[PDB]
């Protein structure tokens, strides 16, 4: 209601700061000018500058990428070669290492694996029974438990009966008079309230 | 790769630095070193099996600070280092032993009492009283001399040697015979 | 009073910070009794979190509160 | 009074989850013993089976594991001449490399860098005179950005103590009736706070 009182001193700094839009905005501008007049005198010798640098710069950066370019082309190829030899070595090397190993890798897998054949074959077996006789007791308790579980569970429902049926009543005998009492203090505020947020 | 706690501790004058030196590199002290908190590890064969040994080296003049009782708890072995030319110490065996009681948190902990300085003519401990006591404790005794080298290697063999013999036994107890497991431990 | 100095063996010791003694004097005890000499091993100093390298020549009054650790060379 | 019942339930529901859990733990127990029973008899022979068996396991294994490993010692020999003297010409070749072409990088690198001490020499000196010519405008660019500065800066302040009184003064003024009014209201609104409540 008294917001307009408020916002017209907000209407005033509108025009306060309007004044300021004006010679302060108008006085950054010529600021510019000379902003731009100094950049017109800075960026004129400066890129000029760049220009008259850069061309030395790229042909003498050239005479370098020249004496790199050659000075590798007359090192990547001998090392190359060379490495090829030495990796063509290093591969005979791998082929005569890898080959009598591979073989004796691919007996020691026949050891093993073979061995494994005959070690968990039986292992597994034996598990199985083993599983079998754990898996007959787990079903003997199991069996039991389930009727055992079936019986507490009885005895749970029995329970809980005491629960669902009188102390559900009861929850609800007293539900009732709560939730009138609880109207009642609603109903109150609900009007109290809005008395005031009037 | 198998590494081990060894604490080392005792009273002021047993001469717990030399001891541990003495194992390192193998050199006496002549100098009083105000050890606070210094450990030493080496690598061993005890047995027939290599072991690290990390031997924690901690001051003997210490009243009751908890920095000291955390750095406790993490010793495996514990030794008893004691002078048989002092009376004192040999009556401190028993603060030893409750105080690492109680920062283990167990009475079964692997302990061996050392009685250092045995080399020296002065004697007010007697073999027999020691080892009576060792004996009482359920541990071993061993008569060491760091200034003779006699008996130093033998006691922390000894410890490492309790250590296994706990470990394994607790290993081979009862784990399907249901031994105390509980759930909230 | 003391300043806990770490080992390039994966260890400290706790040392007494002395209003005389240099940190060459200081770690020289903590050196000797690793079997290491002062002259492949530095010294890096604590400050903001980050190690900072500092001279054996330096005395070791300064450095009481921080704590150093020792590198190799 | 709510709490007072409804927590009676809950304990009148523990009683009955104790007087559960007792023949609960007990018969759980029995078909565990059962189980574990047959779980400790059958991990007797589990465990006597597995170590009477991982001896001829182990023997098999660390039998072919000696000849995996004594081939591979024998092998190891001859493959670490071949590395060793593959290397040494590798090495040596790399060396007979690394000091011709080393010499030739120097030689290079001496080109490179001279080169680089004739141009850059006179590229940062009339770098000076560029940024000189930069720092003269951002000098005289500067005094007058700064007089300009300072002189929309007093056209601030002279609005802002403008907004800073006057329109402050305003605000201050409308807070005095508003914060009371707000005041009127919360207090007020408390006593519907404490009577609902309480
Ligand atoms: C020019 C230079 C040439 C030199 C030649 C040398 C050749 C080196 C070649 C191979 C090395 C294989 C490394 C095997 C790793 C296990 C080592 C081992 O036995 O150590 C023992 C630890 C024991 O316990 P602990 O010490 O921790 O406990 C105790 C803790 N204490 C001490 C604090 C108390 O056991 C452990 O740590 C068990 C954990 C094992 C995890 C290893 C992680 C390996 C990481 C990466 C492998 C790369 C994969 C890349 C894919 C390649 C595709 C082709
Ligand atoms: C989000 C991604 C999903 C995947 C999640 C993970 C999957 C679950 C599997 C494995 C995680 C297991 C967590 C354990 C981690 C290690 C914690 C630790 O570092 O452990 C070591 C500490 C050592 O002891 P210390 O050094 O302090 O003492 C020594 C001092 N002294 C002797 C001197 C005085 O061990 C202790 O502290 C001992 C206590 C810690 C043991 C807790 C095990 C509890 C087991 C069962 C409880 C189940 C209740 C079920 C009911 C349901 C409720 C909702
Ligand atoms: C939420 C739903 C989950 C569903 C999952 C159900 C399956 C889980 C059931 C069983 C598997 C668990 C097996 C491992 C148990 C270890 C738990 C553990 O790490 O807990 C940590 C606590 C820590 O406290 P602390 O006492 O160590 O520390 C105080 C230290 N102070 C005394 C030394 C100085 O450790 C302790 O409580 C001590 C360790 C207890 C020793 C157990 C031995 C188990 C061995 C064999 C199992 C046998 C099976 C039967 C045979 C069948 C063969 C087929
Ligand atoms: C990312 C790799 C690139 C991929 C390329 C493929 C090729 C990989 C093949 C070969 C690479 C060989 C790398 C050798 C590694 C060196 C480890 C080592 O020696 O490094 C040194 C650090 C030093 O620290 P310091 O305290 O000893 O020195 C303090 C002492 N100063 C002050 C005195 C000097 O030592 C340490 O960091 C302690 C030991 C290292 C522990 C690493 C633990 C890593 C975590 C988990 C492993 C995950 C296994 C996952 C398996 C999953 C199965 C499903
Ligand atoms: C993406 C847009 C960002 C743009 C903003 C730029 C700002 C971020 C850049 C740089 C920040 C520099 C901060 C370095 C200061 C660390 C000081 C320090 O030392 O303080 C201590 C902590 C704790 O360590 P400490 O004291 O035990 O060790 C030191 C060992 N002493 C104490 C014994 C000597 O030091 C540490 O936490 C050491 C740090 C290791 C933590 C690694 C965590 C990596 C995980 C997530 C980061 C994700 C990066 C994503 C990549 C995207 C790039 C675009
Ligand atoms: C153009 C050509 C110009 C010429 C210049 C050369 C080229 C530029 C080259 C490199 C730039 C990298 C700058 C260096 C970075 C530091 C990294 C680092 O190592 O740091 C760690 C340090 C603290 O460790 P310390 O070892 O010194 O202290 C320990 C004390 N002692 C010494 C005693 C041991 O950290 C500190 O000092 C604190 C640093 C915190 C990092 C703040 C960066 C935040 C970045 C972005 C904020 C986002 C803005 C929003 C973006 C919107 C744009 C529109
Ligand atoms: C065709 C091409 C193939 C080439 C031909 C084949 C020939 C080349 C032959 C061999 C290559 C060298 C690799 C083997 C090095 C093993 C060093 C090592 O372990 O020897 C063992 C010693 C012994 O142990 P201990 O008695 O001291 O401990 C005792 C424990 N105590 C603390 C408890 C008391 O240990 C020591 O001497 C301490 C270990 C420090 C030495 C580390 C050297 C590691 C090797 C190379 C460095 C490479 C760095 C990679 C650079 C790449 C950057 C991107
Ligand atoms: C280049 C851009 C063009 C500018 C155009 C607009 C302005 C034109 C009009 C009038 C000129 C006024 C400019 C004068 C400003 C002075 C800044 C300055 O020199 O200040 C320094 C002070 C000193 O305190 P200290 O920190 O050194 O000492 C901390 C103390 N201890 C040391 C113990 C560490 O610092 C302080 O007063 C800290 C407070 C900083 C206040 C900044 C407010 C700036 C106002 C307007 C800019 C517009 C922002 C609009 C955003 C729109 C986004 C879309
Ligand atoms: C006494 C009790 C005390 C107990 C108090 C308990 C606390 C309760 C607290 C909060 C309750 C609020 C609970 C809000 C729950 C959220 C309800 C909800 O989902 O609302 C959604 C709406 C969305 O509107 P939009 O429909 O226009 O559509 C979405 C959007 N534009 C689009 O394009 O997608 O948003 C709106 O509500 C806007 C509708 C505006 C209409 C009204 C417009 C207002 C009209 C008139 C004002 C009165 C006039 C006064 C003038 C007199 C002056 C003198
Ligand atoms: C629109 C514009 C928006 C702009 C937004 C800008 C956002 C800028 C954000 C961040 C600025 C970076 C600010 C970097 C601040 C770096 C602070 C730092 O290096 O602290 C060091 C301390 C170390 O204490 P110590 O006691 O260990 O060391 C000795 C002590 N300092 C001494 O001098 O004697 O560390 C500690 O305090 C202990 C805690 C260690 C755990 C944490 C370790 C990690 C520490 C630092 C990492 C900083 C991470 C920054 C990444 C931010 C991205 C989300
Ligand atoms: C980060 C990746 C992590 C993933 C790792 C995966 C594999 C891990 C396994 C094995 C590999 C191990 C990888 C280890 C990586 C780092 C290991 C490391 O932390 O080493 C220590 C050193 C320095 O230690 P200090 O104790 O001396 O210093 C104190 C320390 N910073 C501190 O805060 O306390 O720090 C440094 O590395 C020195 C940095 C110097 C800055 C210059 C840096 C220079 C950078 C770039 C140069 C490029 C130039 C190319 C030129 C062109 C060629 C012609
Ligand atoms: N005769 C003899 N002297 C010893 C023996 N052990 C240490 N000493 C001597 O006792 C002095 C101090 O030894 P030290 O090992 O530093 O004692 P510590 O009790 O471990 N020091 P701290 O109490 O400060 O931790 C040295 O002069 C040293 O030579 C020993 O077994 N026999």
């Amino acid at each position: 209601l008294k917001l307009l009182d408020n916002w017209d001193s907000v209407t005033s700094t509108f025009s306060k700061l309007r004044e300021q839009l004006g010679p302060v905005t108008q006085e950054f501008w010529d600021n510019l000018e000379k902003e731009t007049e100094g950049l017109r005198q800075e960026m004129s010798k400066d890129l000029e500058e760049v220009k008259a640098k850069v061309q030395p710069y790229l042909d003498d950066f050239q005479k370098k990428w020249q004496e790199e370019m050659e000075l590798y082309r007359q090192k990547v190829e001998p090392l190359r070669a060379e490495l090829q030899e030495g990796a063509r070595q290093k591969l005979h090397e791998l082929q005569e290492k890898l080959s009598p190993l591979g073989e004796e890798m691919r007996d020691r897998a026949r050891a093993h694996v073979d061995a494994l054949r005959t070690h968990l074959a039986p292992y597994s077996d034996e598990l199985r029974q083993r599983l079998a006789a754990r898996l007959e007791a787990l079903k003997e308790n199991g069996g039991a438990r389930l009727a055992e579980y079936h019986a507490k569970a009885t005895e749970h429902l029995s329970t809980l009966s005491e629960k669902a049926k009188p102390a559900l009543e009861d929850l609800r005998q007293g539900l009732l008079p709560v939730l009138e009492s609880f109207k009642v203090s609603f109903l109150s505020a609900l009007e109290e309230y809005t008395k005031k947020l009037n | 790769m198998t590494e081990y706690k060894l604490v080392v501790v005792g009273a002021g004058g047993v001469g717990k630095s030399a001891l541990t030196i003495q194992l390192i590199q193998n050199h006496f002290v002549d100098e009083y070193d105000p050890t606070i908190e210094d450990s030493y590890r080496k690598q061993v064969v005890i047995d027939g099996e290599t072991c690290l040994l990390d031997i924690l080296d901690t001051a003997g003049q210490e009243e009751y600070s908890a920095m000291r009782d955390q750095y406790m708890r993490t010793g495996e072995g514990f030794l008893c280092v004691f002078a048989i030319n002092n009376t004192k110490s040999f009556e401190d065996i028993h603060h030893y032993r409750e105080q690492i009681k109680r920062v283990k948190d167990s009475e079964d902990v692997p302990m061996v009492l050392v009685g250092n300085k045995c080399d020296l003519p002065s004697r007010t401990v007697d073999t027999k009283q020691a080892q009576d006591l060792a004996r009482s404790y359920g541990i071993p005794f061993i008569e060491t001399s760091a200034k003779t080298r006699q008996g130093v290697d033998d006691a922390f063999y000894t410890l490492v040697r309790e250590i296994r013999k706990h470990k394994e036994k607790m290993s081979k107890d009862g784990k399907k015979k249901k031994k105390k497991s509980k759930t909230k431990c | 009073g003391t300043v806990k100095v770490y080992l390039p063996n994966k260890q400290r010791t706790v040392v007494t910070v002395r209003d005389g003694m240099s940190v060459y004097d200081s770690l020289d005890k903590a050196l000797k009794v690793r079997g290491l000499n002062q002259d492949c091993c530095v010294v890096y100093r604590l400050i903001k979190g980050r190690k900072t390298v500092t001279a054996w020549d330096t005395a070791i009054a300064p450095l009481d509160g921080e704590e150093l650790i020792v590198e190799v060379l």
